[PDB]
């Protein structure tokens, strides 16, 4: 059923104009979203921060020494997300959700956005049940 | 803008020469 | 006032010249005329050094720049839009912008003829039926009745199929990405099962 | 759909440049983005010059593409106002966020208007008795005036605003509008639930007998929303003042967040920054907002606004500009809170225009000036008391020090809204009780009591009650420990009788997390 439903998605390209000071200016990506996770061809991710009229300001999640002027920036199509779920329990991840403990990929997990609006006035209730820290200076 | 479309303007693409052969007949007295 | 709308919106102060140059040449129906007239100056700036002195040298007076461009373009039957264009740029010293107006006049002309220059990379050169299969398969990626103009290249590292390089975006319909995406899907499905 | 529909030109955080092909929107007019995840409303800030407007988004711009069609509403942000807004919650664009259905709108008003003119101003100085001793004595509030609570980061200017709600708003008769600008969402939910319990906000069929409208722009909102929710709450108050023509209360928690949200936006509107890092248009933005919160000839707005101070610095331009727009200033300081004196009002930095002998009377003004003279004379003695010791002043100096340490403790008071985390009952003090008690401490009738007799009491009767309550305590030593617990006959069971009653709980076998993650 995967192979009968298989569509090679039109990858949107974009050259790098200017990199340095931890931020790349990216030509192209005319359909990119504000706050979208873009992926450089060096494998280092980025976030489309400032959508300008003539370029896209991309802050680079990683060392920007691997980015050159003329590198290709593929957009991933989604706002900056991390894998969330019970498969993260026990795992040491970096700031983008990729595991750094070397225990393989995060199985049993699902990507969700890191920039979510906090729940509103009618979504809360009062804090009733306690959370015991095990420090008796604190819990008393 | 871009660069890769702008490198292609290094190639001759004029497809008519009623100006390039006219201006050299009138540029040099005008600048002299 | 009442001008025909540009085929696509563009950037600032150099494409805004080319948008306005397209918007007045469309009311004159001289779109292909001045696109030929802009191209002739680009070879003209390639020939003479005393002409591209008027665009780079900051010591020519702004009177001598606007007189020489008029004293050359009295004649030759150049369109009255371009001889009004070059007097606008010579008064402001924006003669250097012509190389950037022309590349912004091009894609306005390209989106008026609704053509899009793509590049096809296949494993073997095509048939004359494989081309008409490929054209209607690649016509699902443009957003209107665009006349697709293909180019053909060969990469045998692809094991059959094609990729399209639209110079904005790329679609990889090759069997190489198909088999590696297949193996990724299989090796990630047995990661769970 | 060609004209009156522009497209997103560029997106710089909360600042969206929208390009129109012709017939641009006016400044302050609201626009709508088509096909966003939530309703995204932009509000035009500038005409950038090349058929481009520059807007501020009232929600998050995450997910905008630079081609998205933006329709123009032809009007500024228009929120519902009227009596059908009472007992509801609104956000910055007037949408209900209480899940009680649509807001029944007596009118749909724009949130932008000019200040009332000079001839509509009313000069009427009547006092507002708050029940708080330091407020009623040293900086009395005007009934119909602008009140500011200054202080930074945990000094108590939300507990002061809730005590002012609890005292003034319950005994008011008019309507109230709480505009929560840039505050905690926990606090807004606390106020909403506490106002449901008090009947100030009623739900459902008897909703129209509510006495409060909440407009919440809390600190999880993007800087376009916090910069404009005070205007929405102001419009809901302005309708009751102008059209219904009655006296209302406007409680704005952290009007500093309006200034801060404009300071966040204005870095991206392409401006040279002003002093400490704020926008160049600080004073005029703050002024044009504050000059609408006035008493006029057609109605009254009693405005209580908490003002945050950054880094406990009053010389910061956002508090220093707010100082001029207020009639009563209540400066809460951190060191007075660290002394345990709550409400932590600095009595030598809080002022009022009602502290005038022609407004509050002669003995009230004289008692207030005498308390401030004792406190200033004690503040001038702080260095030598610190480095030489108390034992080297003159006798009148160390009488001044004792009376000042008495009136510092006596200015503190237990709050009825703080009785859930203190344990002391709250003490509403009448104004005459405050004047009489402080005249008693000033003349010298109470040089005999201890200092801690004055700490956290209502009035001058309760200092004597607490004096005998704490001098019977040093005599409180009773005989034989009064046991009656040694072998109580069949009242205290054994331990295994008591473990025989406690229920067994079931421990559900390694957290069950993968079985319900695959449920979706
Ligand atoms: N009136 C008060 N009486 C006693 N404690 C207070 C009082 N006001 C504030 N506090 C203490 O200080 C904290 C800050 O109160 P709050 O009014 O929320 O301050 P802010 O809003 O300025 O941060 C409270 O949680 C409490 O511990
Ligand atoms: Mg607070």
């Amino acid at each position: 059923e995967w192979e009968k439903s298989y569509q090679p998605p039109v990858i949107h390209l974009g050259r790098v104009l200017s990199v340095g000071d931890g931020i790349a200016r990216v030509y192209g990506l005319k359909s990119v979203q504000a706050g979208e996770l873009v992926c450089f061809d060096s494998g280092v991710k980025g976030m489309a921060l400032n959508l300008q009229a003539d370029h896209v300001g991309v802050v680079v999640f990683g060392n920007d020494s691997v980015i050159h002027q003329g590198d290709l920036v593929y957009r991933t199509g989604q706002i900056v997300n991390v894998p969330i779920g019970p498969g993260t329990l026990g795992r040491v991840t970096d700031g983008l959700g990729q595991p750094i403990d070397g225990k393989g990929p995060l199985t049993n997990v699902r990507s969700s956005l890191v920039e979510v609006k906090a729940p509103g006035i009618i979504a809360r209730q009062s804090v009733r049940e306690p959370l015991f820290t095990g420090v008796k200076a604190v819990d008393a | 803008a871009d660069a890769k479309a702008l490198d292609e303007l290094r190639k001759p693409k004029f497809s008519s020469k009623y100006l390039i052969q006219h201006v050299s007949q009138k540029l040099i007295p005008a600048v002299k | 006032l009442k001008l025909p709308t540009a085929p696509l919106q563009l950037s600032g102060t150099s494409a805004q010249i080319a948008t306005l140059l397209w918007q007045v040449a469309a009311k004159e129906n001289q779109l292909d005329k001045v696109q030929d007239e802009l191209y002739q100056f680009i070879e003209l700036f390639k020939q003479h050094s005393e002409l591209r002195r008027l665009a780079t040298d900051p010591f020519v007076p702004t009177l001598v720049r606007t007189k020489i461009i008029s004293s050359v373009l009295k004649d030759s039957g150049a369109s009255e839009i371009t001889k009004k264009l070059f007097e606008a740029l010579a008064d402001e010293g924006a003669l250097s912008a012509l190389l950037e107006v022309t590349v912004n006049y091009e894609e306005l002309m390209l989106a008026h003829k609704k053509e899009v220059y793509c590049t096809v990379i296949t494993a073997e050169p095509l048939d004359k039926l494989e081309r008409v299969e490929l054209t209607k398969k690649a016509e699902k990626f443009v957003d209107a009745g665009f006349k697709l103009v293909m180019q053909e290249k060969i990469d045998k590292k692809l094991l059959g199929g094609f990729v399209i390089e639209f110079s904005d975006r790329r679609v990889d319909m090759s069997t190489a990405k198909k088999v590696e995406e297949f193996n990724n899907f299989v090796n990630k499905l047995v990661l769970s099962i | 759909p060609a004209i009156d529909a522009g497209y997103v030109s560029q997106v710089i955080g909360p600042v969206v440049d929208v390009r129109f092909d012709g017939e641009l929107p006016s400044i302050l007019s609201s626009l709508e983005v088509e096909g966003h995840s939530v309703r995204l409303v932009l509000e035009v800030a500038q005409h950038m010059g090349d058929n481009t407007v520059r807007c501020i988004a009232m929600d998050s711009t995450d997910g905008l593409v630079r081609g998205q069609k933006v329709v123009d509403t032809g009007s500024p942000i228009k929120v519902p106002v009227g009596r059908g807004t009472l007992g509801r919650i609104m956000n910055v664009i007037g949408e209900p966020v209480d899940e009680q259905g649509p807001i029944d709108a007596a009118d749909i008003w724009s949130i932008h208007r000019e200040a009332p003119e000079f001839t509509e101003q009313s000069t009427e100085q009547e006092i507002l008795v708050t029940g708080i001793k330091v407020v009623d004595l040293l900086a009395p509030y005007q009934r119909g005036g602008k009140i500011g609570l200054f202080g930074g980061a945990g000094v108590g200017k939300t507990v002061l605003i809730m005590e002012l709600i609890n005292n003034v708003a319950k005994a008011h008769g008019g309507f109230s509008v709480f505009a929560g600008v840039g505050e905690r969402t926990r606090e807004g939910n606390d106020l909403y639930r506490e106002m449901i319990e008090s009947g100030v906000i009623k739900l459902g069929a008897e909703r129209g007998n509510s006495k409060c409208t909440l407009v919440y722009g809390q600190m999880n909102e993007p800087p376009g929303a916090r910069a404009r929710v005070a205007l929405t709450g102001l419009t809901v108050a302005e309708y009751f003042r102008d059209i219904e023509g009655q006296d209302v209360l406007l409680f704005v928690d952290n009007i500093f967040r309006f200034t801060q949200a404009n300071s966040e936006v204005s870095a991206l509107l392409g401006r040279i920054p002003s002093a400490v890092g704020y926008q160049p248009t600080l004073a005029t933005d703050l002024g044009g907002l504050q000059e609408r919160i006035t008493t006029t000839t057609k109605g009254s707005i009693t405005s209580v606004q908490a003002v945050y101070v950054p880094a406990d610095d009053l010389t910061d331009p956002a508090p220093a500009t707010t100082f001029a727009h207020l009639d009563a200033t209540t400066v809460l300081s951190r060191s007075i809170a660290e002394l345990g004196i709550y409400p932590a009002v600095d009595p030598l930095d809080s002022t009022s225009r009602m502290l005038n002998p022609n407004v509050i009377g002669a003995e009230h003004y004289n008692v207030a000036r005498g308390v401030q003279k004792v406190l200033q004379d004690y503040k001038n003695l702080q260095d030598i008391i610190a480095i030489l010791g108390m034992d080297e002043l003159s006798e009148e100096d160390k009488l001044t020090v004792a009376r000042a340490r008495k009136i510092q403790r006596f200015l503190s008071q237990p709050f009825q809204v703080a009785e859930v985390f203190t344990g002391t009952p709250g003490k509403y003090v009448d104004l005459a009780d405050t004047i009489s008690g402080f005249q008693g401490v000033l003349t010298g009738k109470y040089d005999d009591l201890p200092e801690m007799a004055f700490y956290m009491v209502g009035d001058i009767k309760e200092v004597k009650e607490k004096a005998d309550k704490m001098a019977k305590d040093i005599a409180s030593r009773k005989e034989a420990d009064n046991k009656k617990v040694s072998e109580e006959l069949k009242d205290i069971p054994s331990l295994d009788k008591l473990v025989s009653e406690i229920k067994e709980v079931v421990i559900e076998e390694d957290d069950g997390l993968e079985e319900d993650f695959k449920a979706e």
